């Protein structure tokens, strides 16, 4: 949300900016999942370095690659794929059931690449990331078109800094917002276990009243006077 | 995604051993009946609109409450969603039939489908009935003798029924 | 893994469509090639121990310095690990032959090969020599299309290691 | 076929950025976009909605 | 234009890798299945005139109302357009047979099908009945695997219409 | 969800993250003024629904006399009775669209998924186009003035969706 | 992510107070010994491949079940992920040794790590063992008196040990 | 906060690499400049009462029109809040000096500064005048590098106000 | 290239802000550290030839099989290439010392290093041992803080290789 | 980007030989006046709003055709763009001052700023005059000896004026 800077890469750039930008791109678009050296796309980043494609075109190529499909598409329900795609390509969570219906129909009709295009050719992607900056999780700060459920739902989709969106869990790759979006509910705000040691002396509920052990009763003038 | 071959390989790798001769002969069988499997898959693919149409007609003759106002297949949006789901389930059944393994259906189509349908408000019993009707319609085309050399395909019929039954049981 | 049937179903699935004639034609070619492929897998599984021992010996002939004291091939545990590794490569080549694809190799050897070899300072050239010996010997065995099927996967491994 | 679009960002786009703001870093006005045929219509209509004025569209 | 070879090349190019065992076996299956599809292409190209005229007559029989005036079938120009359209369908089905892929149909008929049928009010059941006629004819003009090839491509075109 | 004037007003102001300015109040005001023609039109179409539905069924039969032949869709008593049901659906969704002063109900209930259901059940859009043209003709008799214009705007939106 | 200075500042802010004299003195002490801290960070950074190599060798010598077919580090993929994990934990321990506060570990390195390991089925005991082995291997390079001025750097050794222990305890 | 150590570590982490020479030299510079910075913080903390009361008085002199009834400065509560605000600014300046980075100033004063001032109609020129007075008094309380450090952070706050 | 000043300026430009306390403190650390770094660069430029000769001979003692006919180190041309490569590394170490940043080593050696060595079968351990020898004589040649600077840059190179 | 040290390294690498003693001496002198360079950069930074305001006031008093309706800086948005352009040019100039190399200013900005100003319709001599007024305003602050020890920085003034006039001539 705050500490990591927004990685931007214009067409003229030096070596360290390029290498760091690719590190950030792979650490975001591919979940937090490890991408082995046999999976790194060399032609795609040659095209990025030359300036044939922007960062947005590179993101499109990466989301259409089989690293992305194998992790987030081929072992998933479409609900999970849509959740992940929103998180990883728009930086937010699905707001409505209408988005899931729209994207499911779009994939069923026109196939996977048109779906990735709708994610990356959207006016919201261009508003927040344009062509130069890597996507980032953006619903942890209030932006103009946010909705009340976005914070909770993204926080539900975000598993911490050391978590990842891996298909290699023993439970597999499962949708976690498939029920909350249909009911139009918020998301779960239960954070990892490593964090119950942070700022334990804060007292947000300071105004809360402790109840008495027994309620005050009036035997004569009635009981609630 | 797994087929019979990759499934046998993964099982063998789990114990860190080569593929036994028994496994190789089973896979050689599967390969030899591969052509019958291909004809089964083609029958499912090519007759899909007819399968789904017959299934829809039967289902919405039995269950009027779906297509009434307040039913879950009432407006064109919901009815289109119904037919779309039926075609997607049939598609994944055919994928699994070609694969010889049911893992694609479980991983993709049925992963959390019951929770999805419960969330949306869909009668999962009606979805299971639609899948059973699709199975009944599909067996008719799977057994079509025309346009193919005569032979034995009883195992393939049992396998297709197995994948349809898996889908129906997982949904409801 | 990524075997012919799996790319077939995967492309159909990603495009949101049924399997068409092209997909079934690829599957049919797969089912034809299953015969020499599983024959080659049978032959390699049968002759695994001799192939492994010969490959280890070829490695030690090509890189004699490895067995000197203080070098990676010194001792019995190191050379037993050598034999285990060559058996691994042979196992996964037979798996790839059976499954008609490089999915088993890609998924259990090539994914992570360079990082692991670099961390433990394992020279890929040793495995190149071992796989070259396995190639030469599977030439003697495996007449016909079985030979070509075997060499395709042996070459995939060798090309990965380089 | 691939189509290269040289778009010049002009006052129509500058007004939109003056109203909405810069949620993305400011950039030079003249840049070239490369599109496939499948994408040419959506990208070009999008550039129109953004108020950008195309200069030359070359095929390749 | 999606074919077996085209998908072979597209996958390996997207991954940025050389063509390997998997898609080589896929291309092999395509090459083996070429000859029955090729001679089925021979068969449909030879008998094109009879098939087109018969399909036109089958359409005008299944939909008698189109013939009478005030409908789409009235007129020699509309009639020639019917024959031309069925000939287009047959030509592209033969293209799919020779190409071992659905690509010709997808590119030349299926893409933009529903939009222009809605715009020019061309009922898809007309061409569906014509294609069912041609299906009946290729049932007898062809035998063996070529019959299956022609039937798969024709009924793929039908499904695209339906 | 539905695209009423008010809803798009609010959605536009919300996407820009601003309050409702004078322009949007102008739009709302105009909608509130067109409410009276729309509501009287919906009342007139609702009173006269039975003749509309029966006449639409008859017109579809007349324009396509072959659908009542055996082996066709119109054959059977159930098919025709629930054809009357479909026409009633279209009619009351048109009334909904009139009342809402926006095509939202049509786009949401009939138009979304119209083509796919028509295909899967092999139903000619021309049948319903003929029925909606019959209603378009008869509303001129039922209605007069601006309410007539509103009704025909929504009926023709339905037709163009089918067209 | 805090350093020692920002931690002191946050406490002072909560009190609403300027930093007391004794707080400024403890901070001036921390910065006055900052050179030894930089040397210790350089020792950790420069020898990191050696530390990870030695820890890995010892860990897989102790626990052969990790590298047997079916173990959690069996194929190349899992072994590469394991080595990356050791790399990452050493990286963050060096970050914490530079800052002087273990907030970087719990904020970033150990944020959701235990849940990750549970969902993947990784034996957390073996991970904590790997961290202890890295701690032992790192202490050798931290005490290395070559190329640096002789001095008392026991506080640094204890602090680094506590960072390693905090990791291995948060995973386990 | 965005102190030298923290930004170093954050940029190192965002690139997935250890701390190299550049970062260690930056940290060394920070640990060396600690001495003048801690000295400036001591000087300002010892003299916080005189500094803040003088700043409030300077504001009331350069903005005479504020003290009269009917506007912001009239009343004991409003002047108490004035002194409290300048105490806040000076506190966070000493925090910045101790931390050797504008992180405390940024996080605690600059983020949300303009919106808060606009909401409560607090003129930034008031705090600019107070900080200018504090700059003048630190010119006398501090010498050498301590003065440069204190003035640097005070000017950062002023530029943020204007 | 990655210097202290360039990291300063890029971090300031990326956030669209001016240079400030943290960034000027980093630059001040650079300017303070310049003296040992320029001194080490001077001392290493004096003794380039002896260092390179010793490093080449060190590799040849450590990997004696390399000098064997049929291997990489056999032949005067290959040994001239070895000396040229060690000279390359030493020159870029001196550049990095002057720049107070690993930017020169990164850009001119490390970027592309693994793929190039893989393609030409250049064992990184050769260069690691040569850099170890250079590290050894840096202790004799340099003392003070120039010693530490040279050693940390050499260790950066060795970490990149290993 | 590129620095003076980086520039010298690049030139040495083009001829592929070690930095000469003269180059090392010049770079040592640069590092010796680095403290003065830091003061000059801090002077530019700490008064940047004052520099912008003075330059803008003098420019708009000089040229009222920009203020008046129909001018190139008439509405609020065009005024704000004017001020933002002055600010960014100043920021790049200070970057060049700190690095000692004009690359940080020449690379990203000045190459495309020509086409941008030509397309937008801005009077280019007006912008060059704005940058010159910025230089004139900034020299006073660079000279201000208050709060800094008295010394000579003629090289710094020459270099800063060089960067200012270079940017102004580039946009011109
Ligand atoms: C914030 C810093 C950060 C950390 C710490 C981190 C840890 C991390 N380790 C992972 C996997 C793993 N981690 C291990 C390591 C364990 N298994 C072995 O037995 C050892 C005993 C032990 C290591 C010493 C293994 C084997 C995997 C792969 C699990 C699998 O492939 O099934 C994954 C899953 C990524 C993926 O596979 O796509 C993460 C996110 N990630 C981060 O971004
Ligand atoms: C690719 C794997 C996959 C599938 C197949 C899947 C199914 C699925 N079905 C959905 C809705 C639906 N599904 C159905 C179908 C059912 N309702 C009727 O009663 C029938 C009995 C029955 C079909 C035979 C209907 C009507 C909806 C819309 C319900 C609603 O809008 O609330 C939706 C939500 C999108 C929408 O609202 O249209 C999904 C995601 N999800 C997946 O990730
Ligand atoms: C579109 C509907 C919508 C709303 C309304 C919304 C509110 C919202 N308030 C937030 C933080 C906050 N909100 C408050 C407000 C509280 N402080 C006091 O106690 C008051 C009692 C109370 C306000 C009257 C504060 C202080 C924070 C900052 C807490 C923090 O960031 O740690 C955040 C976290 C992101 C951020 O810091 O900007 C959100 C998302 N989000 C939405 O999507
Ligand atoms: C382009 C895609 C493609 C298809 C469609 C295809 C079909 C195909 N079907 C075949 C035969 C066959 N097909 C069947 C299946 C039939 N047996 C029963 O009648 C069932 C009703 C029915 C199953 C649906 C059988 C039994 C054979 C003979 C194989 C044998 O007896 O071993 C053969 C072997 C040669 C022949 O006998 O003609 C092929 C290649 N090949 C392809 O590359
Ligand atoms: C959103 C509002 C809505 C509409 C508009 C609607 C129409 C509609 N008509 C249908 C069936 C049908 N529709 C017809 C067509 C009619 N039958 C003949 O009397 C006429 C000639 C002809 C109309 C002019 C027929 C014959 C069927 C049943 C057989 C079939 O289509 O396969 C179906 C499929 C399920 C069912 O049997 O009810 C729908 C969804 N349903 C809705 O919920
Ligand atoms: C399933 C895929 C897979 C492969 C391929 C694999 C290879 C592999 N071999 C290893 C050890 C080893 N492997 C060798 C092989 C050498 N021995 C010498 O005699 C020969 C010159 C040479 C072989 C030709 C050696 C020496 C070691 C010990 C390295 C060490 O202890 O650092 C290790 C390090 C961990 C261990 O097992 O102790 C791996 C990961 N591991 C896998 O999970
Ligand atoms: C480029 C980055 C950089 C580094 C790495 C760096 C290290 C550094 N080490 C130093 C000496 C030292 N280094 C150490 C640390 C060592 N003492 C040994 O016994 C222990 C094994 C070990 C840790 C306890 C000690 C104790 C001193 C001398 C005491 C002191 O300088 O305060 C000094 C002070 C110089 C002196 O007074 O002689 C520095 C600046 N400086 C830098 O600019
Ligand atoms: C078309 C949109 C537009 C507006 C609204 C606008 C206002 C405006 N007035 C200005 C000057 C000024 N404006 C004032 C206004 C003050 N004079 C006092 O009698 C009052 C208390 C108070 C007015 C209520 C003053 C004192 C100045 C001179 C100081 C300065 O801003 O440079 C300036 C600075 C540059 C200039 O001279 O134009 C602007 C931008 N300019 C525009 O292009
Ligand atoms: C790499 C750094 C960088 C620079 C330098 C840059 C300059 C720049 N100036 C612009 C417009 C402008 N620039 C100016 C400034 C000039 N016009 C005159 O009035 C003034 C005397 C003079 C200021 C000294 C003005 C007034 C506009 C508005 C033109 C318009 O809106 O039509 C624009 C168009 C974008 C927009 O208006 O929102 C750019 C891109 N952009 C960058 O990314
Ligand atoms: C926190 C950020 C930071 C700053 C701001 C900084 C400035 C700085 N200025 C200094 C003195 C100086 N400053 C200047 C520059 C001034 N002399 C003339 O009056 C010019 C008008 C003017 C230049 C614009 C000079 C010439 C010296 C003395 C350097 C010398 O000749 O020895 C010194 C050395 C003081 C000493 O050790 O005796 C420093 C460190 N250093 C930092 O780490």
């Amino acid at each position: 949300a705050t500490e990591n800077p927004k990685v931007t890469l214009r067409a003229p750039f030096t070596s360290e900016e390029f290498q760091g930008a690719l590190y950030a791109i792979y650490r975001h678009i591919f979940g937090n999942t490890y991408v082995m050296e046999s999976e790194r796309p060399t032609t795609a980043e040659s095209q990025l370095k030359d300036g044939r494609i922007t960062v947005r075109g590179f993101i499109r190529l990466l989301a259409k690659s089989e690293v992305y499909k194998s992790r987030f598409f081929q072992k998933t329900s479409q609900n999970r794929f849509i959740e992940l795609s929103h998180k990883l390509l728009l930086g937010r969570a699905p707001y409505d059931q209408a988005e899931i219906s729209y994207h499911l129909d779009l994939w069923n009709t026109q196939g996977y690449d048109a779906e990735i295009d709708s994610y990356v050719d959207s006016e919201e992607y261009l508003d927040f990331f344009g062509e130069d900056t890597v996507p980032f999780l953006r619903d942890f700060k209030y932006q103009t078109g946010q909705q009340g459920v976005g914070y909770s739902r993204l926080l539900n989709l975000y598993d911490g800094y050391a978590g990842s969106d891996t298909d290699r869990a023993q439970s597999g790759q499962k949708a976690r917002l498939n029920g909350t979006i249909a009911q139009a509910e918020p998301g779960s705000i239960e954070r990892p276990s490593a964090l119950q040691d942070t700022w334990k002396f804060a007292n947000p509920n300071y105004r809360n009243a402790k109840p008495p052990m027994v309620k005050a009763l009036a035997l004569e003038p009635v009981d609630l006077l | 995604m797994n087929d019979v071959f990759t499934r046998a390989i993964a099982q063998a790798d789990l114990k860190g051993s080569f593929l036994l001769e028994s496994d190789l002969d089973k896979l050689a069988s599967f390969a030899k009946e591969g052509v019958k499997r291909l004809d089964a898959v083609a029958a499912l693919t090519n007759n899909a609109p007819a399968i789904i149409s017959d299934a829809a007609h039967k289902l919405f003759a039995e269950q009027q409450e779906l297509i009434q106002p307040g039913g879950n297949a009432y407006p064109h949006r919901r009815m289109a969603a119904c037919l779309r789901d039926m075609e997607i389930i049939l598609r994944y059944v055919s994928y699994a039939l070609l694969a010889g393994d049911a893992s694609v259906l479980d991983d993709r189509c049925l992963n959390g489908l019951r929770e999805t349908y419960n969330a949306l408000g869909t009668p999962t019993q009606s979805v299971a009935r639609a899948v059973q009707l699709m199975k009944d319609a599909a067996m008719v085309h799977l057994k079509s003798t025309a346009n193919v050399t005569v032979g034995d395909c009883s195992s393939l019929y049992s396998e297709a029924a197995t994948y349809f039954d898996k889908a129906a049981a997982s949904i409801a | 893994s990524r075997t012919v049937i799996t790319e077939v179903i995967a492309t159909a699935d990603s495009q949101g469509r049924f399997l068409n004639s092209t997909e079934l034609q690829a599957a049919f070619g797969r089912f034809e090639r299953a015969v020499p492929a599983i024959e080659a897998a049978r032959a390699l599984t049968k002759n695994q121990d001799a192939l492994v021992k010969g490959a280890v010996q070829a490695v030690f002939k090509k890189f004699p310095y490895v067995t000197q004291p203080g070098e990676k091939g010194y001792g019995d545990s190191n050379q037993a690990k050598c034999a285990r590794d060559i058996g691994y490569y042979l196992r996964f080549i037979t798996y790839s032959l059976v499954a008609s694809g490089t999915g088993p190799l890609d998924d259990y050897v090539i994914a992570g090969l360079r990082e692991v070899n670099r961390a433990f300072n394992l020279n890929p050239l040793w495995y190149i020599e071992a796989l070259n010996y396995i190639k030469g010997e599977t030439g003697k065995l495996l007449s016909g299309q079985s030979k070509t099927e075997a060499l395709l996967y042996i070459d995939h491994a060798i090309n990965a290691l380089s | 076929r691939i189509y290269k679009i040289t778009v010049s960002e002009a006052g129509a786009y500058a007004t939109n950025k003056h109203r909405t703001g810069y949620r993305a870093p400011i950039r030079q006005s003249n840049y070239t976009l490369t599109v496939p045929y499948d994408r040419f219509l959506p990208e070009m209509i999008r550039l129109h909605q953004s108020g950008a004025k195309i200069v030359n569209v070359t095929s390749v």
